[PDB]
C-alpha cells in the first residue's frame, strides 16, 4: 500500500522531469530512483482481474537501466524511457481498479486483490518514496494511532429526509401546528408553523425546535445562519402521514423570534448563539439543537389585522423558518464533499465492469444508504478505497 | 393536541405513584341520586333534601354539587332515561313480576348505544351481528316480525297479512329485540306511540351505578343463555326503612364512587372517537 | 504499558521457578531477565499516589545481581531473592492503583500517572518481556490497527430496562393490548398480550413484534430460546405510564404462533429462524428482532370456552411471550460478564480510597449508566483500566 | 493434523515472544524452531478452498531463515519478521475453514482437504512441537486407545423436548392425571399433577415417575435439585395429543412427598438420593430416574378444605414437580457446552460460504438433530471438525 503510492509518484516525475533538452543535474537524484524501481521489479510476475467484466491480464517485468552518462538530454533518452513508463502506468491502472472493485468484512484495511498482497512483502519495500499526499499522510499517522484530519468543503454528513412533525391536528387539517425540514447535502432548511397565530398560546408565543444528530464529530467549522426558509414559503398540498388524504398549506411568513442554535457533544453545550445571524464557528460538535419562536405581533395596521382573526376559518397561515448551512468543517473519518472527486471514481470503476452486490457496501454505492448506517466496518472499507483512488488520479485523470 | 390518531404509550414499571386525588375529585365533580317517588312518602319531610346535603358536606362534597331527580317507577322511568351529571347511581325496588323489566333499565343505561333511524314502511330490515339490537321504546309498542328468505317470501308469515305476523311485544315501554342474524324481515311497529331504532353497542358505561333495593340478585344485563356476567356496578342491599337506605349511601360514598368511573366519552381525549 | 506488563511477568514467575532444590538449568533463562530487570531499573526513582486517600509514596531502587553458580539452588538463594521480590511487587501496586484511578478526556489511552509516563522512555525498553496473555495480546494487535476480539461468557451488553407499551388503552384499564419487556445482564423477556383475545381481530390473529438494538457489534454467538416468559405469567398490579392509577393483569398463557427471530447488521439480515427453538446460533448481528403472533384457538372443550367471552367483562387475559438468552459471544470492545471480575477490581480501588468524580466515567462506575451512553471516548479509557487490572491480578488477587 | 497444531503453535509463540527491545536469550529456543518451520516448508506448493463459495488460493513459500547474533532484538529484527509470520498465519486459516467445512461417512477421522493430506507425510514431521492443548492432548490418547475426557460447564446433553404425558383422560378434559416436563440444554423440569387430588386413591397418595435417558455416559456430575418447577406453575391452556381440541389446567401446588433421584449405569442403581436437595454428586451415570409422589394432606385449615369437593367440579388443580440442573460434568466425547464457542466456530464457517448440505451432519448444524441421532459416523466427524476449529482459534479470534 505504501509501496503502490510509491510506484505511482515517481512515474508522475519521470514523465514530468524527464523532457528534452533539460539539464541532467535536475534529474540527477530522480533516475537513481527510477533504476532502483527496475532493479526491484525484475523476475517478479503478476495477475491482475477477474471479477465482474475485469478481464484478465499478466504482467511480467524485464527491463534495462537507464543512462547516466549526459550533460543534457536529447530525443534518444527520452524516447527510450517513454517506452518503459507507458508500461509501468498501465500496471498501475490494473492494480487500482482491481482494489477499489473488492472488499471484506472482517478486516477491509488491509490489501484484498492479490497483486496488492505480494506488493506488501519486505523484498518491495526498497521502492519506497515520500509520502507527501494527504490522504497517504493520513494513511500512516492514522495506522500508529495519531490524530488525523481531514479538510472539506461543503461535506455530505446529511443524508436525504424531507419529511414533517404535527403537534396538533384534527382529520379536518384546518387547525394545524409542528415543524417541516429538508436536511439534504450540508444545508438544514427547517421551518415551524402554527394556524391560529398564537391566539390562544399562554402570552401568545408559540415555541418550536428542531434537533439533528450527526454521524461523525466534526471540527473547526464555518457556518451561514439566514433567518428565512425559502423552500417552505410557497403555498402546497402535502399528503397525509400514511399517505390516506392530502392537506393545504397556504403560508404567511414573521420574522424568528428569539434564535438559539447550540453545538453540542456528549450532551455537553460547547458553543451557543442567540440572534446573532451570518457567519458562526462551531470548534467541536456532534450534535446541531435549533431553537426559535413564534410571537403574535402586539401592533398591526388595518391590512394586517384581517389575515388572523379569532374564529375557526383560518386562510392565512403563519410561519417561520431558518437555514443552516456548513461552508467547511475538519473531519477524522472520510467523507464525500462538492471539490473533490473520489466518490466518483469509486463508483464508476464498479458501475462499468458490472460488479454483484458484495457483503459491505450498499447496492450501487448509495451515499444515502451509506451515511445512515455509517458502522466501522464500512469506514475501514471505504478509506482503503478512497485511498487507492487518489492514488489512480495521479497517473490516469 | 392529535386528536383523531391512534398513538402508542410506553411508560416505565419502576415509578413512584402520585397522592390521593380522591380528595380532588370531591371537591369538583357532581353527584345525582335517584330514588321512586314512593321513598319521600314514608320519609314525611319537606327538608330531607336540605337534611342529607349537610351530611354530605362531611365527606367532602360541597353544597350545591349533590342533586336529587324523582320518578314514579322502573316503568315510568324507562319511557326516557337520559343521566345528566357527572356521578350518579339509582335505586330500584325488587318486583317479582318484573323480571326483564329490571334488566332492561339496567341494559341500557350501563352500556353505551350507537343509534341509527328506522323506517318501516320503506325498507326491509336484519341484524348483522351480536351486537346488533333493535332499542324501541315510548308510550305503547308493539312489535311483530316477519321474516322473509332469499327470494323475499314469508317464512310462516304472508308478506301482504299483519295478523299473520309473529309477536315479540304487547304494549311495553321499552323494548330491546334480538332477532337471527343475518335474515330481512319485515316490521310491525305502532309507530304512533312507539320508536324503533337501530342501535349497537360500544363499551359500557362508567359513570352509573345500580342500587337493587331487595330481593334476590339476577341481572341479565348480556343478551346471550350462556353467560350472565354481574359486574362491579351492579349491587343489592336490603331493606326495612327507606332513611337506613340513604344513611348508607352518605357513610359509604368513598367505596361507591371507587367503583364508577368518569365517562370515557366526556373526555376532550374522546373529541373524534364519538363524543367531544 | 508494554513494560509495566513485562515487569509483572517476570517477578510472577520469579516466586513460582525459583524454589528451593530445583535445578539450576530450569531457571538458567529466568535469572538472566531478572538480573537485566535489575541493572535498568538502580539509580531511578519514582512516585505514586496523590489523588483521594491514596496514600504518596517514594520509590528508589539499589539492589544487587542474584548468583549464576550453583547446581542446585538452596535455602540461602531463595531467601536472598524473596526479600528483592517482596519490594517490586510492592511498587507494581502502587502505579496500578495509580493508573486506574485516573481518566482523561482528550486521549485515554495515553498512561495517566506519573510513574507510567516515566517508564515509557526508551530507556525502560529492554524490561521487555513476552506479551502472552489475552489483554496485552489484544493491546498491541489493536494499537497496529489489526483486528481484536474478546471472548466472553454471558455479556452484560444489555442495559436494565423494565417498562411496557400500551398500543389499546382506555381510563378504565379493561381492554388492552401490548407488549411487556425484561432486559436485564444478557437476558431479553418479551410477553404480548390482548385481553379480547383477538375476538375481533382479522382472521383471529393479533400480531407483536419487539426489537432491540445492541450498542456493538457481536460475533458468533450462542443463543437460547424458549417459547415462555416466566416473569410475566403471574397475576400483578401496575401503575399507569405517568403514575396516576394502578391498573391489573391476570394472565393465562398460549403458545406463541408463528415465531420468527431476526439478526440484523445494518438493516441486512443475516441470519433467521422459523418456529426453531433451543440453542441457535448468529454469526455477525449488532440488532435482535423478535416477532411472534397469538392466534385464538378454533376448537376449545367446554372448560376453555368460558374463558373467553363475546362481551366487554373479560377476567382472564390472553398472553404470549418468549425468552432469549446470550451465553457466550465474542465482541471487540472491552465490557463484563459473568466470569472475570475486572469490573470489580476497578471499582472496589475507586470506593476504597474516596475518590472524586471525574469528567468520564459515571458516578460510582454504574455499569447500567455507562453500557447506556457508551461513547468512543469511555471507550478508550475502559480499556485503559481493565487491561492495568489485569496485570494487577498475577501479582495481587 | 499433529503438524498443523505444530505450526499455530509456533506462530501465536513467535507474535508474543519476538518483541523489541527483548533479550537474546528470553527467544534462543523459539528461532530455532521458526528456522526450522521454513526449511521444511520452503520448495513446496499448496491449494485451499474450492467448495461452496470458498475461493481458491494458491500457496508458494520461498523465505529466508532468520538472523542469530544479536543481544538485545530491535526494531529491524520485529518488522523482518513481522511480514514473514502474517503470510503463515493466511495459510493456516485457510486450512483450517477447508478442513471445518468437509466431511466423510466411511471414515471420518482422515483428513479430507487436500493441503492437509500433503502435510500428513514424514516430510513434514520435523515441524511438530509440543503438544500441550486439551484437545490436542485428547486427539493424541484417543488414537492410541487410552482413555481420555473432557471437562464441561453445562454441557448441552438433553435435546429440546415440551410435551406430557396423561394416564387418565376423558373427552371433556376435567379429570385428568399425568406428568409434564421440559427437557432442554442441561436442565429437566418435570411436573406431575392430579386434578381429584388423591381423593380415591388407595391411601390418598398418588405416584409419579419420569426417566430420562442420556446419549453418552457421563462422569463426575454435579447437580443441583429443587423442589419446585416453576415453568409448569401457572394457569395455560395446552392443546390435546392429535392438535384437535384445547383444555385448562389451572394449578395450585404443594410439596412433593418422598422424592427419589437414582443415577443407572446398565441397569444398575450407581447413586441414590432421598429426600435429598441442593446439591449433589453423580459419578457415573447414563440414566436418570426421577421418582416422587402426591399426598393429600390429611388436616386442612377452612381456608384450603374449599379447594378440593369430593364431587366432580374440580376448579383447582393439584401439581408436584421438581427441577434439576447438571452444573459441570466429565464426558469422553466431544459435546457443546456455555463456555466455549467451538459449535459456533463451525457453523458461521459453513453459513458464510453457503455450503451445501453434505451426507453427514444435519442441514444448517442443528444440535437438536445432531443429539437426537448421536451416530458412531457423526462422531468421529465432530471431533475432527472441534479440533481444527481449537486450532485455528489461537491465531485467529
Ligand atoms: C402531591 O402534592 O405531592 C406529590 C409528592 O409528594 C407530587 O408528586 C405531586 O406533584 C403533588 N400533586 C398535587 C398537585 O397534589
Ligand atoms: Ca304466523
Ligand atoms: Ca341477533
Ligand atoms: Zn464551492
Ligand atoms: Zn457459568
Amino acid at each position: 500500500m505504501d509501496v503502490l503510492y510509491s510506484l505511482s509518484k515517481t512515474l508522475k516525475d519521470a514523465r514530468d522531469k524527464i523532457v528534452e533538452g533539460t539539464l541532467y543535474s535536475n534529474v540527477s537524484d530522480l533516475i537513481q530512483q527510477f533504476n532502483q524501481m527496475i532493479i526491484t521489479m525484475n523476475g517478479n510476475e503478476f495477475q491482475t482481474g477477474g471479477i465482474g467484466n475485469l478481464p484478465i491480464r499478466n504482467w511480467n517485468f524485464n527491463f534495462g537501466l537507464l543512462g547516466t552518462t549526459l550533460l543534457n538530454l536529447d530525443a534518444n533518452y527520452v524516447e527510450t524511457a517513454r517506452n518503459t513508463i507507458d508500461y509501468f502506468v498501465d500496471f498501475v491502472d490494473n492494480v487500482c481498479m482491481d482494489e477499489m472493485v473488492r472488499e471484506s468484512q472482517r478486516n477491509g484495511i488491509a490489501p484484498q486483490s492479490d497483486s496488492l498482497r505480494k506488493l506488501s512483502a519486505i523484498k518491495f519495500k526498497r521502492i519506497n518514496f515520500d509520502n507527501s499526499s494527504e490522504y497517504i499522510e493520513n494513511w500512516n499517522l492514522q495506522n500508529r494511532r495519531q490524530r488525523t484530519g481531514f479538510t472539506f468543503h461543503k461535506p455530505n454528513i446529511f443524508p436525504y429526509s424531507a419529511s414533517f412533525t404535527l403537534n396538533r391536528s384534527q382529520p379536518a387539517h384546518d387547525n394545524l401546528m409542528g415543524t417541516m425540514w429538508l436536511n439534504a447535502g450540508s444545508e438544514i432548511q427547517v421551518a415551524g408553523f402554527d394556524y391560529s397565530c398564537a391566539i390562544n398560546a399562554p402570552a401568545n408565543i408559540q415555541q418550536f425546535e428542531h434537533i439533528v444528530p450527526l454521524r461523525r464529530v466534526l471540527t473547526t467549522a464555518t457556518i451561514t445562519l439566514l433567518p428565512d426558509a425559502e423552500r417552505f414559503s410557497f403555498p402546497r398540498v402535502i399528503n397525509s402521514a400514511d399517505g390516506a388524504t392530502t392537506w393545504f398549506f397556504n403560508p404567511v411568513i414573521l420574522r424568528p423570534n428569539n434564535v438559539e442554535v447550540e453545538f453540542l457533544l456528549n450532551g455537553q453545550i460547547i458553543n451557543t448563539y442567540q440572534a446573532r445571524f451570518g457567519t458562526i464557528v462551531a470548534r467541536n460538535f456532534d450534535t446541531i439543537r435549533l431553537s426559535f419562536q413564534l410571537m403574535r405581533p402586539p401592533n398591526m395596521t388595518p391590512a394586517v389585522a384581517v389575515l388572523f382573526p379569532n374564529a375557526q376559518p383560518f386562510e392565512h397561515h403563519a410561519t417561520v423558518g431558518l437555514t443552516l448551512r456548513i461552508e467547511s468543517a475538519v473531519c477524522e473519518s472520510v467523507l464525500a464533499d462538492a471539490s473533490e472527486t473520489l466518490l466518483a471514481n469509486v463508483t464508476s470503476v464498479r458501475q462499468e465492469y458490472a460488479i454483484p452486490v458484495g457483503p459491505v457496501f450498499p447496492p450501487g454505492m448509495n451515499w444515502t444508504d451509506l451515511i445512515t448506517n455509517y458502522s466501522p466496518s464500512r469506514e475501514d472499507n471505504l478509506q482503503r478505497v478512497f485511498t487507492v483512488a487518489s492514488i489512480r488520479s495521479m497517473l490516469i485523470k | 393536541q392529535n386528536y383523531g390518531i391512534n398513538l402508542p404509550i410506553t411508560g416505565s414499571m419502576d415509578t413512584a405513584y402520585a397522592n390521593s386525588t380522591q380528595e380532588e375529585t370531591f371537591l369538583t365533580s357532581t353527584l345525582c341520586l335517584y330514588y321512586p317517588t314512593e321513598a319521600a312518602t314514608e320519609i314525611n319531610d319537606n327538608s330531607w333534601k336540605d337534611t342529607l346535603s349537610q351530611l354530605f358536606l362531611t365527606k367532602g362534597w360541597p353544597t350545591g354539587s349533590v342533586y336529587f331527580k324523582e320518578y314514579t317507577n322502573i316503568a315510568s322511568f324507562s319511557v326516557d332515561p337520559q343521566l345528566y351529571c357527572d356521578y350518579n347511581v339509582v335505586l330500584m325496588k325488587y318486583d317479582a313480576t318484573l323480571q326483564l323489566d329490571m334488566s332492561e333499565l339496567a341494559d341500557l343505561i350501563l352500556n353505551e348505544w350507537l343509534c341509527n333511524p328506522m323506517d318501516i314502511t320503506l325498507y326491509y330490515y336484519q341484524q348483522t351481528d351480536e351486537a346488533n339490537k333493535w332499542i324501541s321504546m315510548g308510550s305503547s309498542c308493539t312489535i311483530k316480525v316477519c321474516p322473509l328468505n332469499t327470494q323475499t317470501l314469508g317464512i310462516g308469515c304472508l308478506t301482504t297479512d299483519a295478523t299473520t305476523f309473529e309477536e315479540v311485544a304487547t304494549a311495553e315501554k321499552l323494548v330491546i329485540t334480538d332477532v337471527v342474524d343475518g335474515v330481512n324481515h319485515k316490521l310491525d311497529v305502532t309507530t304512533a306511540t312507539c320508536t324503533i331504532r337501530n342501535c349497537k353497542k360500544l363499551g359500557p358505561r362508567e359513570n352509573v351505578a345500580v342500587i337493587q333495593v331487595g330481593g334476590s340478585d339476577i341481572l341479565d344485563i348480556t343478551a346471550d343463555p350462556t353467560t350472565a356476567p354481574q359486574t362491579e356496578r351492579m349491587m343489592r342491599i336490603n331493606w326495612k326503612k327507606w332513611w337506613q337506605v340513604f344513611y348508607t349511601v352518605v357513610d359509604y360514598v368513598d367505596q361507591i364512587i371507587q367503583v364508577m368511573s368518569k365517562r370515557s366519552r366526556s373526555l376532550n381525549s374522546a373529541a373524534f372517537y364519538y363524543r367531544v
